[PDB]
């Protein structure tokens, strides 16, 4: 009994930069009471860690959020690489209650003009988390649909404890004809893993694009407090950065420089990018009677591994999952661990 | 005289020891803990049939307690007739609450439950042509309805007629006991002296309503709209007083200032036949009217 | 028949719905080798069928009470709608026993307010005699079936759309029933027949009316 994957198909090209746009629904629908508070209270909880999650892992990338609230959908936080901004939009929101229809054509054509500026190496995508169950559409939606998936714009929606076709079709449409991306929940925790894997990059099969290459210049802090000072809030900051180009100060962000508009960054963003890109080997789970291997593990010591020969116990399973590139046993523990926060394969790491 | 303890004899069966009463042997592996002596039925978080065991308990007796961690137990004659009327297996809601109750079930608390199963009327009321008479599907039961002064008495020679015991059922015995057994069809008068002598010899009879022996004719003039105020505490009662399929005269009781006729004027409509209204005074059948 | 089967010899009989595969060599006079039927042998549940006896009431229902209003039987054939509209996926239809049923009741049902609750959640899309009008009713049930809001078709048991229409995906969800298609509701011609069926085959009132409205009612589900 295993409940691990089989092969990944994508770790060549991940979308290392992004412009995700999750849009929310502020609908009666959100007021029926299936999850805890509501729908639309428990639904924004973990948009917010998503949000959290989603600049995490995807730091060089921005984000808009828009409601849906009596057949028009209105803008609440604009595409923007400050989380803060979204964030702070959306403690204000959970406060409105959701209210009428959700107009799903408003909703996507204020979407697919949003991510025009967004150029040609940064990524354009749409969230829609659905939870009503019916639409009101200004136009055609067809003519938005052929009008978004002309404009290279991805689509990836996560409707409620239901199955509708046309987020079938739009998700189906929008995502190269694969259609992978109307994926719904049963449960709240399924929503929960729902909200998490929208954060890595979205490659299915990537077609042969421009790849441009990309010229930016990275900030270094500032040390005079006295002489606070700012270029990009015009206010007293006890130190910011400087972009390399501009030569102004600019507050702690990985931001563009607001001078000479070139892309802020220290280090710490691309490594992210390149664990997305380059993930490791899943760690098998060893044969319990064919292991015979240190009874420990090896990113830890986990001197459990068995009990040796208990006619149940033993024959079940021995807690052994191991990668493969290096072949070194890791506990459970270890080897979930190991596959959640540092990839950094231990055994893969000293050879 | 002509009191009855069993209807009003709810309030008892809390008393229990510690020397004699043991912890249940359930109460190792026991999701409920059937406090028998205290009569006390504690449903903790760990009951995974609580809601159904919460239903077994409101039928057989009262739920004194509803608390989020356990609920309450408490005992009550009028639920024991009412869960002894609920229809459930007085066994099998002994054993469901034994290996459930993890205190093992009380003796007199397993006695009172099966005796609510079965008793709470076990009295042989006999039915003929759709009716009410002085008969039994047990022996016991005919002896009392023929010995009867109101059931046998008032009783006509005839064992049964389509149209008698559809219009006289020696009144109205739309409660009767199990009927298709053997009977002769009662007057068209009076019930009082049937359930004044039943009264006298305490003939806990095993009762039923058959309410399309509530037919009583062509059809009177009433409206049957729905308009007047339908509210859910009504419906569901109206649910239960319509039962199965069709209308079900029961006991429902009802408060005055909360829709009370509300419930009545829908039956009258829904049998589609001749009801009249009683209220206390007819100072208030004006009031109530109005 | 006689003559094809006096014709011709090699035939095969095959439905999704033959329900008895015997009442057709009996009432059809013919001969039969592998009268086989498969089930469906499925790794998951993917449909349900439902007893509605009950009401919320707890009240049985039917459409052989009458081919009218009863309030009790209709507000609870209203209410059962009205959720049914509430709860299913894009694509739904229902089949009553009879067309002078669905008018009867539609028309009351407008009466009442259960038309416009289900006019706020999806559409309505009725079944007319002339198919024309049907045709332009189920192909807009078909194309909001594969549009966003919600499709409702509403026809009869024994009417045009269950002879060869068919319901997918999205153009059928949530079949429903309402009461068993009867057609002694009209005159004597049945009894005739069935009469023959009584005295040419040894085929009962009921056993033979039952059979066509399951035979019937078979024949929509599917
Ligand atoms: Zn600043
Ligand atoms: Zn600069
Ligand atoms: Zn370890
Ligand atoms: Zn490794």
């Amino acid at each position: 009994k295993k409940r691990t994957a089989k092969k990944n198909i994508t770790p060549y090209q991940r979308g290392i930069i992004r412009s995700l746009i999750l849009t929310l629904d502020c609908s009666e629908a959100m007021l029926e009471k299936d999850l805890r508070p509501n729908r639309h209270a428990m639904i924004i909880q973990y948009a917010i860690d998503f949000v959290h999650e989603f600049f995490d892992q995807n730091p060089i990338s921005q984000m808009g959020i828009i409601i849906m609230r009596n057949g028009l959908a209105q803008l609440v936080s604009q595409v923007s690489g400050n989380p803060q901004d979204h964030i702070d939009a959306l403690k204000s929101i959970r406060k409105q209650e959701p209210k009428g229809n959700p107009s799903l054509q408003n909703a996507l054509e204020m979407a697919r003009g949003l991510l025009l500026p967004v150029p040609a190496h940064c990524t354009r995508e749409v969230l829609i988390v659905f939870g009503s169950l019916s639409t009101t559409d200004p136009g055609d939606i067809h003519q938005t649909i052929d009008s978004l998936v002309s404009e290279k714009i991805r689509v990836k929606v996560l409707g409620l404890s239901a199955q509708v076709a046309i987020c079938k079709e739009l998700c189906k449409a929008t995502n190269y004809g694969d259609e992978s991306f109307y994926k719904i929940l049963l449960d709240e925790t399924h929503l929960k893993e729902l909200f998490n894997e929208a954060v890595t990059p979205l490659p299915v099969n990537k077609i042969n694009k421009g790849f441009t290459l990309v010229k930016m210049g990275f900030p270094t802090r500032i040390f005079e407090d006295t002489p606070t000072f700012c270029s990009c809030h015009s206010k007293l900051v006890y130190g910011g950065y400087f972009c390399p180009n501009c030569h102004s100060k600019v507050c702690s962000l990985p931001t563009v420089c607001p001078c000479c508009d070139l892309m802020l960054i220290l280090s710490t963003h691309l490594a992210r990018s390149y664990h997305h890109l380059m993930p490791l080997k899943t760690f098998a789970e060893v044969p319990t009677t064919e292991k015979f291997r240190s009874e420990d593990c090896f990113s830890c010591q986990s001197r459990f591994p068995x009990x040796x020969x208990x006619x149940x116990x033993x024959x079940x399973x021995x807690s052994r999952y191991r990668c493969e590139d290096c072949k070194q046993e890791f506990c459970v523990d270890c080897d979930v661990f190991i596959h959640e926060i540092l990839h950094n394969c231990p055994g893969c790491e000293s050879k | 005289p002509a009191d009855f303890v069993p209807d009003s004899v709810s309030g008892m069966f809390r008393s229990h020891d510690f020397s004699y009463l043991r912890l249940r042997p359930d109460h190792a592996s026991r999701p409920l803990w059937i406090s028998p002596s205290d009569g006390r039925i504690i449903l903790e978080s760990f009951s995974p049939l609580a809601e159904q065991a919460q239903d077994f308990l409101v039928t057989i007796a009262e739920p004194i307690s509803r608390p989020s961690h356990i609920h309450e137990y408490k005992i009550t004659a009028y639920s024991l007739y009412a869960a002894v009327s609920v229809g459930l297996e007085t066994d099998d809601i002994i054993s469901v609450l034994d290996r459930l109750s993890k205190v093992p079930v009380a003796e007199s608390i397993i006695n009172f439950i099966k005796g609510a199963t079965i008793s709470y009327g076990k009295v042989k009321l006999v039915i003929k042509h759709n009716r009410y008479f002085v008969e039994t599907t047990q022996a016991d039961i005919l002896q009392m309805l023929l010995n009867d002064s109101v059931i046998g008495p008032l009783r006509i020679d005839s064992d049964h007629q389509v149209q008698p015991p559809e219009d006289v059922l020696e009144r109205e015995e739309e409660d009767d006991d199990i009927d298709a057994v053997h009977s002769f069809e009662i007057a068209n008068e009076s019930v009082e002296v049937v359930k004044k002598r039943c009264q006298e010899i305490d003939y806990p009879v095993l009762e039923e309503y058959d309410f399309r022996n509530d037919h009583r004719n062509p059809d009177l003039d009433i409206d049957l709209k729905p308009s007047t105020q339908i509210r859910p505490y009504q419906e569901k009662s109206l649910s239960k007083m319509f039962g199965n399929g069709r209308a079900r005269s029961g006991i429902i009781v009802l408060p005055c200032g909360a829709g009370k006729t509300l419930v009545g004027i829908t039956a009258a409509c829904t049998i589609k036949k001749s009801v009249i209204v009683l209220c206390t005074s007819s100072v208030s059948v004006m009031q109530w009217r109005q | 028949i006689k003559p094809v089967f006096e014709r011709f010899s090699s035939v095969i009989i095959t439905s999704g719905t033959i329900s008895p595969l015997d009442m057709y060599p009996r009432m059809l006079n013919f001969k039969t080798v592998l009268q086989k039927s498969y089930a469906m042998t499925l790794a998951k549940k993917s449909f349900l069928p439902m007893i509605i006896t009950k009401g919320s009431d707890q009240v049985a229902i039917s459409s052989r009470f009458e081919i009218r209003n009863d309030p009790s039987i209709v507000r609870n054939y209203g209410s059962m709608l009205v959720e049914f509209a509430k709860i299913t996926p894009d694509g739904m239809v229902v089949f009553f026993p009879s067309y002078l049923y669905m008018e009867s009741i539609v028309s009351m049902w407008q009466t009442m307010g259960i038309l416009d609750e289900v006019w706020k959640h999806k559409l309505i899309l009725v079944e007319t005699p002339d198919a024309q009008e049907t045709s332009l009713a189920l192909e807009t049930y078909r194309k909001a079936c594969s549009n966003g809001r919600g499709a409702i078709l509403l026809s009869v048991a024994r009417g045009k759309v269950s002879e060869g229409i068919d319901f997918d995906h999205q153009y059928g969800r949530t079949v429903l029933m309402i009461g068993i298609p009867f057609q002694y509701t009209e005159s004597r011609i049945l009894k005739a027949r069935l009469e023959f069926m009584r005295e040419n085959y040894r085929i009962r009132e009921n056993d033979f009316l039952s059979f066509d409205a399951m035979r019937h009612a078979a024949q929509c589900l599917g």
